[PDB]
């Protein structure tokens, strides 16, 4: 089948910047190439059809170009609503196939996370599990590492993490990391700590 | 009055061609439906209707080409010139679409023999591309013509309006033509 | 213009049939595609049908396990996926492929299909804990989704409802936090889980 490869996988740019993304087919597809835009929580939206035609409701700051095997989508000046994941799709031959997507992210200044820890509630410990939570609030860029620690020596390997989509006003991320352990392991140790590394932090910050 | 009379006649030539094309498109749609029903599991009459409408459209295109030649010669202001060019555009779109229809007929017949391609693909793509450009050029000429009306009575405005309806009918025909190409490609995949 | 059926839970090995209802016009001159998206992943073309012909095509990955049909008498198209595995958990979209555009001009809202052995179960809600931060841990529910508010929609700023994670139990867990001036105000999160019909509001 026809394989579609999009580049780059992710991209950061300031509101007001121009960007170009690319789509390459594994074989010639003439001009039979569509681009879609997708926001989280929503179905895709056609923006460009037949490689270069603007779909109804797509603003003129979008354009597409290319032919054969190599295609491009260009936004001349980004506005907040354009930050989204973009997919290409070929309509040359069946089966139809999408590219892997290009996520567009908003670039802004570095901001350090405010970092908070929350101990297990007494009601949850009743029942055999302790959930220790750690919040990193309103930081940029996305890259941020949590390291859990129980009685120092024990840096653990047993957690899950979740990050919001970029905030629509200040363009930051927030992150929530949950440490799961058994009632007995919780009650055996004394010191519960969360160690955040980040670009806006000279040194690791530890709350415990 | 030979130009104005030729332009009026050429409007009827084009409508008749588009009507005949419409019947042919319905026949290719029937053919594809019938083929799908057999893989899921009258053709002699189908052949005859395909042959009858194919001959008819051939003769209507020949008449429209000959009338176009006469009008272009008599033409030799911007409005009349625009109206004649828009007849040429529509005619070219119809000639191109008819060739695409004959490629779809060929596909149907091959599929049918096996239920009784790279070069095909390339030709479908070439003519599809062509037809998109001819539709685009007709849309552009149509805007131009509508602008010239603002800057011969209601006769010429009437002809411009009808040419907009002829182009609309070509666009609708292309929409359904492209749908038959997709259907034949789905059937092709299934037998390969 | 494209109305899809409601969310579904199935066990591994079972099948699901999702529907997409259109108008008359759609079924007489367009094609219908089915496209899925696993949580956090990309769009994946499953297959399509042209209702006026009944012809269909499927992606290589689903050959053998997927059937797309469309009955012109109800202008309804369906997608049936067999031998369901956990990685089939996704939002399934129908889309109208427009032959003038060679693209999809209309999409349905999407249908959650969750494939798992877990039973439907409401969440347990536990608290947490210049300015300061409090929150709610919505743990051990199934399936997605869950909705979270603070003080019945009144409190909006400083609120971050995180994407749920799927735990190793096969149940979901989500946190939702606020940042509020540390300087009398009461704080209750309101958690809606429609599949179990459970509404819980926890003071913090």
């Amino acid at each position: 089948d026809i394989q579609m490869t999009q580049s780059p996988s992710t991209l950061s740019a300031s509101i007001g910047d121009r960007v170009t993304i690319t789509c390459r087919a594994s074989e010639g597809i003439y001009h039979w190439l569509a681009w879609y835009q997708q926001k989280p929580g929503k179905a895709p939206k056609l923006l460009i059809y037949k490689a270069s035609s603007l779909a109804s409701g797509a603003p003129s700051r979008f354009s597409g170009s290319g032919s054969g095997t190599d295609f491009t989508l260009t936004i001349s000046s980004l506005q907040p609503d354009d930050f989204a994941t973009y997919y290409c799709q070929q309509y040359s031959n069946y089966p139809l196939t999408f590219g892997g997507g290009t996520k567009l992210e908003i670039k802004r200044t570095v901001a350090a996370p405010s970092v908070f820890i929350f101990p297990p509630s007494d009601e949850q410990l009743k029942s055999g599990t302790a959930s220790v939570v750690c919040l990193l609030n309103n930081f940029y860029p996305r890259e941020a590492k949590v390291q859990w620690k129980v009685d120092n020596a024990l840096q653990s390997g047993n957690s899950q993490e979740s990050v919001t989509e970029q905030d629509s006003k200040d363009s930051t991320y927030s992150l929530s990391s949950t440490l799961t352990l058994s009632k007995a392991d919780y009650e055996k140790h004394k010191v519960y700590a969360c160690e955040v590394t980040h670009q806006g932090l000279s040194s690791p910050v530890t709350k415990s | 009055m030979q130009l104005l009379s030729g332009i009026v006649q050429q409007q009827n030539n084009l409508l008749r061609a588009i009507e005949a094309q419409q019947h042919l498109l319905q026949l290719t749609v029937w053919g594809i439906k019938q083929l799908q029903a057999r893989i899921l599991a009258t053709w002699m009459e189908w052949d005859r209707e395909i042959n009858n409408y194919t001959s008819l459209i051939h003769s209507l295109i020949e008449e429209s080409q000959n009338q176009q030649e006469k009008n272009e010669q008599e033409l030799l202001g911007q409005l009349l010139s625009g109206i004649v060019q828009q007849q040429n555009n529509l005619l070219r779109a119809i000639e191109a679409q008819q060739h695409l229809l004959q490629l779809t007929v060929w596909g149907i017949k091959q599929l049918q023999a096996r239920i009784l391609w790279m070069e095909w693909d390339r030709e479908i793509n070439n003519y599809t591309s062509l037809i998109h450009s001819l539709i685009e050029e007709s849309q552009n000429q149509q805007e131009k013509n509508e602008q010239e009306l603002l800057e011969g009575g209601q006769l010429l405005s009437g002809i411009v309006q009808q040419q907009n309806n002829l182009l609309r009918a070509i666009e609708a025909q292309q929409h359904l033509l492209q749908l038959t190409v997709w259907g034949i490609k789905q059937l092709q995949a299934r037998i390969l | 213009q494209l109305v899809q059926s409601g969310a579904e839970v199935r066990k591994p090995g079972a099948s699901v049939k999702v529907s997409c209802k259109a108008s008359g016009d759609t079924f007489s001159s367009y094609a219908i595609s089915w496209v899925r998206q696993a949580p956090g992943q990309g769009l994946e073309w499953m297959g399509g049908i042209i209702p006026i012909f009944g012809t269909a095509n499927y992606a290589q990955a689903f050959q053998g396990r997927v059937t797309i049909t469309a009955n012109e008498s109800t202008s309804t198209a369906y997608m049936e996926l067999s031998s369901l595995r956990s990685e089939d958990t996704a939002i399934y979209y129908c889309a109208r492929d427009n032959p003038t555009l060679l693209g999809s001009d209309y999409w349905g809202a999407g249908t959650l299909v969750t494939v798992s052995s877990a039973s439907t179960k409401g969440p347990s809600v536990f608290p947490l804990a210049g300015t300061a931060a409090l929150g709610c841990l919505v743990k051990d529910y199934f399936p997605e989704p869950v909705t979270v508010s603070w003080n019945s929609g009144a409190l909006t700023s400083g609120v971050h409802t995180f994407p749920a994670v799927l735990q190793s139990s096969g149940l979901y867990s989500l946190s939702s936090v606020v940042t509020v001036p540390s300087s009398t105000q009461t704080y209750i999160c309101n958690v809606n889980h429609k599949p179990s019909n459970t509404k819980v509001d926890k003071r913090v």
